[PDB]
């Protein structure tokens, strides 16, 4: 029983990208925390130096 | 226009070079025009340089493995001297694997033809040289102090007051940053359009000018904001300029050179800075400026180029100095 | 602006620091990325089909 971003449950059939990838409910989710691991990691170089 | 400035008060220049006759110098500084280049230009000849090197030997790749014929399909009856080679785009990443040394190993390099060693061996010695010349290159650019320039910081406009009795050129000069300049050096030119007896006509001459030391020396020790002046003696260009001659169109202009290794890099960098005729205040002298705490000073850059006005004859100095020494001779 | 100055002035404790941050952030930032583009394309729930990975 690990870690799964999706879910696990029903034999971890979450991740299928059929009738396209936006319509996968936990894709978009994925695409919403591009954005912030984006800023973490382009500030805290920036930050630390300072 | 109305008055060309020879130094902008930025410290970056204005002259105009015309009718070169380029004999290829600008080019063959490959390396020099790099590191004048900005960053965004400096990455853009960076991925340009690292791509078309990729696909290069990547067609080279291709081109082999068609010529050998062994990315059409095959059972058993032929080697591949490349394996996995069954696509242009496969040889494309497999060129990428070459040069960078990632080196995945699904794409081996066999020992069957020895046309794919000798490009190897090529592949291999160039991607050395192209990550030895970016090093070069990038370590230049990281060495780069012209942004430790900007920190200098001069006053917005000069003065001219009495001190000690004579006629002194004043200025103000500061450091920003908390790391030191080694070995500095201040000095100070006049640029004037001067005509000579002989017939001679300059456009714009440049006298050089004493910095007014302890030791008449160009060393200065620049710690904290300090009022950098120079002696109007008999052989100062500026023995003749009246208080009323102060106008615009009048051709002057003070150059400032304030050099010095910076500790952190090693690297020279050169601070300049021009007043022009009109931005000049006569005789006001300078606020005070380093103020005294608990155990410390304090510089107060708030109060950095403020002059208050402190009376002074409105007399040019051939008047002054010659009108003091026959006040005393008659005494 | 001068940050390569501003490195150079700091102490070896802080510049390893930010080395380590540095070299980390990229590799963990693009690490999302070969993570979705995979989970986009499909070739992540695993199974005996058509289709074909691109990152294996
Ligand atoms: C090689 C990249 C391949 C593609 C990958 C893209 C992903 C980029 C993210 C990772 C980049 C790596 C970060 C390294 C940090 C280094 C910092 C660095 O070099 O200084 C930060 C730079 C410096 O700008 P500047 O002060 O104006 O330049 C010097 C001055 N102007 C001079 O003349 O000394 O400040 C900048 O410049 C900002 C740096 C961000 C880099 C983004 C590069 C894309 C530039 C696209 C520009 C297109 C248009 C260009 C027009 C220019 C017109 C003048
Ligand atoms: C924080 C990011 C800001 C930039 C975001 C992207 C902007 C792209 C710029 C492309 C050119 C188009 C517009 C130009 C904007 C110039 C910005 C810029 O110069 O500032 C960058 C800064 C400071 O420099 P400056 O003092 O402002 O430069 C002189 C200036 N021109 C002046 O007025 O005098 O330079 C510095 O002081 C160093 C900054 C380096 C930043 C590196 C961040 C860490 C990246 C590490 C992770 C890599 C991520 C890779 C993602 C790839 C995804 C595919
Ligand atoms: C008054 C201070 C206020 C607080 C500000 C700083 C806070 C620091 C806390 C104090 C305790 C620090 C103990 C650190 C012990 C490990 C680091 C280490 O060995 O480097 C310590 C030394 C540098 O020491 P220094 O006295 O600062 O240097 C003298 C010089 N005048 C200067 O300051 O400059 O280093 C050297 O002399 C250079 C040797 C480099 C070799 C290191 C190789 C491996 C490094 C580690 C990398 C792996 C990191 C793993 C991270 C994993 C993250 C997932
Ligand atoms: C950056 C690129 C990576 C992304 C590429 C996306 C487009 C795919 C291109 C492609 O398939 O190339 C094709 C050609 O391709 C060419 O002939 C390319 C011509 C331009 C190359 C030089 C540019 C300068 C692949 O050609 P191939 O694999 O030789 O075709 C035979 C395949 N077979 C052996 C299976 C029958
Ligand atoms: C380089 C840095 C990383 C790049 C970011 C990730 C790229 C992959 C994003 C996937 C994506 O946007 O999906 C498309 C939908 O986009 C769209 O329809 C556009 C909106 C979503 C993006 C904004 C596919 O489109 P699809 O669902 O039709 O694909 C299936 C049939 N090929
Ligand atoms: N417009 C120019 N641009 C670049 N360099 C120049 C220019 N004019 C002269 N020089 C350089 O000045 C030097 C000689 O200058 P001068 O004009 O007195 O002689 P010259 O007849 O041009 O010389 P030469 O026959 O050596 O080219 C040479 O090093 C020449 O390259
Ligand atoms: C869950 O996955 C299954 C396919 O693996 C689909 O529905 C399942 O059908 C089987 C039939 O034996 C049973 O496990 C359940 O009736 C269903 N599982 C559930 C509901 O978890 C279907 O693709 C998925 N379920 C949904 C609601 O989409
Ligand atoms: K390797």
């Amino acid at each position: 029983m690990p870690l799964a971003f999706c879910g696990t449950e029903n034999h971890s059939a979450a991740y299928r990208v059929d009738q396209g990838v936006l319509n996968n409910g936990c894709f978009v989710d994925a695409l919403n925390v591009v954005p912030h691991v984006f800023l973490l990691f382009i500030t805290f170089p920036i930050l630390f130096i300072g | 226009e109305r008055r060309a400035r020879f130094v902008s008060k930025k410290g970056n220049c204005n002259v105009a070079h015309k009718n070169i006759r380029e004999q290829g110098r600008f080019l063959q500084d490959v390396f020099t025009t790099l590191v004048d280049l900005k960053w965004p230009h400096t990455l853009l000849i960076f991925t340009m340089s690292f791509l078309c090197s990729w696909l290069l030997f990547a067609m080279v790749w291709w081109l082999i493995a068609f010529a050998h014929g062994d990315l059409a399909p095959g059972e058993g009856t032929n080697v591949p001297c490349v394996t996995s080679i069954h696509s242009f785009s496969s040889a494309f990443l497999f060129s990428i694997e070459v040069q960078v040394t990632i080196g995945f190993g699904g794409r081996m390099v066999t020992e069957e033809c020895p046309l794919a060693i000798l490009i190897l061996i090529v592949q291999n010695i160039v991607g050395l040289m192209i990550n030895a010349i970016m090093l070069g290159c990038i370590f230049m650019k990281t060495a780069q102090a012209h942004r430790r320039a900007e920190t200098l910081i001069f006053s917005k406009h000069a003065v001219i007051t009495l001190r000690h009795g004579r006629l002194c050129f004043m200025l103000r000069v500061g450091d920003l940053r908390k790391s030191m300049i080694i070995s500095a050096t201040i000095h100070m030119q006049v640029v004037r359009k001067t005509t000579s007896p002989e017939g001679e006509v300059v456009p714009l001459h440049q006298v050089d000018i004493p910095m007014e030391n302890g030791v008449g020396g160009n060393s200065i020790f620049l710690v904290a904001p300090l009022i950098i002046y120079h002696v109007i003696d008999s052989n100062s260009p500026l023995y003749d300029l009246a208080p009323s001659d102060l106008h615009h169109h009048q051709d002057l202009e003070i150059i400032v050179i304030l050099e010095g290794v910076v500790e952190t890099t090693g690297i020279t960098t050169q601070a300049r800075t021009s007043y022009l005729a009109d931005e000049i205040l006569w005789g006001q002298r300078f606020v005070p400026i380093v103020a005294e705490e608990d155990g410390r000073y304090s510089v107060d850059y708030s109060k950095f180029g403020n002059t208050v006005k402190v009376p002074t004859p409105l007399c040019t100095a051939r008047q002054l100095d010659e009108d003091r020494s026959l006040l005393d001779a008659l005494t």
